[PDB]
């Protein structure tokens, strides 16, 4: 089916670096230069207050919609990733259901400004106080802290490309039918990432990357806060939440 | 019972 489902040579690993970085540039959603340029565009006290005055359900809706948009880009990334379309449909769905949110959280560090602790949201930069109406302050602060810790690594676009490819192709995901196929693909993508860090003298970050339990904790918290919201506003979720968002976080 | 992933995965 695919060359990266078997042991890959150094030249084939070099070819895998290029390919993963190409798939990412093509599906990265927002260009880093545009995100960096927008950093001086920060929501005012008045705009912050307006966001805080929004209803909990209006805020959950807007956030679910912006997350779905990001996820759609991660689906395109997966589809362009070498070996992913060669896996069976069950496995592709298993992989994206467990890892789409994890990839989005990692990608988000590009949109996070460590200098003033703000995130790009709806055209401007705002702090965690912008999301106060959601009623999930622990989750928001955990996401900001995570983005802060990734920003301290000074991740390049190519590093984000190779790391997120790895977050997605995880052969430990429960429900994978072609486990050995995913393991070999995971191994080659690990080699591709580690090769690129070796080549750029960036191996010092290996020990600084978050544990898998960190991204799993964040995704578990997201799922738990959505269940709490759903109990409060069931018809909002049923009528106004994106179908893709519901397929991934509330079982349909 | 929403299933959108299979549609996105099949769309070329
Ligand atoms: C992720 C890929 S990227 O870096 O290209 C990229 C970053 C930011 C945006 C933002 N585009 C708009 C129009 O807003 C964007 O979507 N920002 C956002 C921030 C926080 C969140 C959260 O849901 C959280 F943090 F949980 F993910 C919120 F904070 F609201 F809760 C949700 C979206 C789009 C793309
Ligand atoms: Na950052």
């Amino acid at each position: 089916e695919n060359l990266y489902f078997q042991g890959a040579s150094l030249t084939e690993i070099e070819h895998l670096v290029q390919s993963v970085c190409k798939s990412y540039r093509e599906t990265c959603q927002l260009r880093l230069e545009d995100l960096l340029r927008q950093r001086s565009n920060i929501f005012s006290r008045e705009e912050v207050t307006g966001y805080q005055r929004k209803s909990m359900w209006e805020m959950w809706e807007r956030c679910a919609h912006h997350l779905t948009e990001a996820i759609q880009y991660v689906v395109e990334f997966a589809k362009r990733l070498s070996g992913f379309m060669e896996l069976c449909q069950n496995d592709q769905i298993v992989l994206l259901k467990a890892g789409a949110m994890e990839v989005v959280l990692v990608r988000m560090c590009r949109a996070y400004n460590a200098d003033n602790r703000t995130v790009f949201f709806e055209g401007k930069y705002g702090g965690m106080e912008l999301f106060r109406a959601l009623g999930c302050s622990e989750l928001i602060s955990s996401i900001f802290d995570f983005s802060h810790s990734l920003s301290a690594l000074h991740f390049s676009e190519d590093e984000i490309a190779l790391y997120t490819a790895l977050v997605l192709i995880n052969a430990h995901r429960p429900g994978l039918q072609e486990k050995r196929k995913v393991e070999q693909l995971q191994y080659n993508l690990e080699l591709a990432f580690h090769h690129h860090l070796c080549k750029t003298h960036r191996q010092s970050i290996l020990a600084k990357l978050p544990p898998k339990g960190k991204l799993r904790s964040l995704c578990s918290q997201h799922v738990e806060r959505l269940q709490i919201f759903q109990h409060l506003h069931p018809i909002v979720v049923q009528a106004a939440f994106p179908p893709l968002y519901k397929e991934l976080f509330s079982g349909g | 019972k929403h299933k959108i992933l299979h549609r996105l995965l099949q769309d070329s």
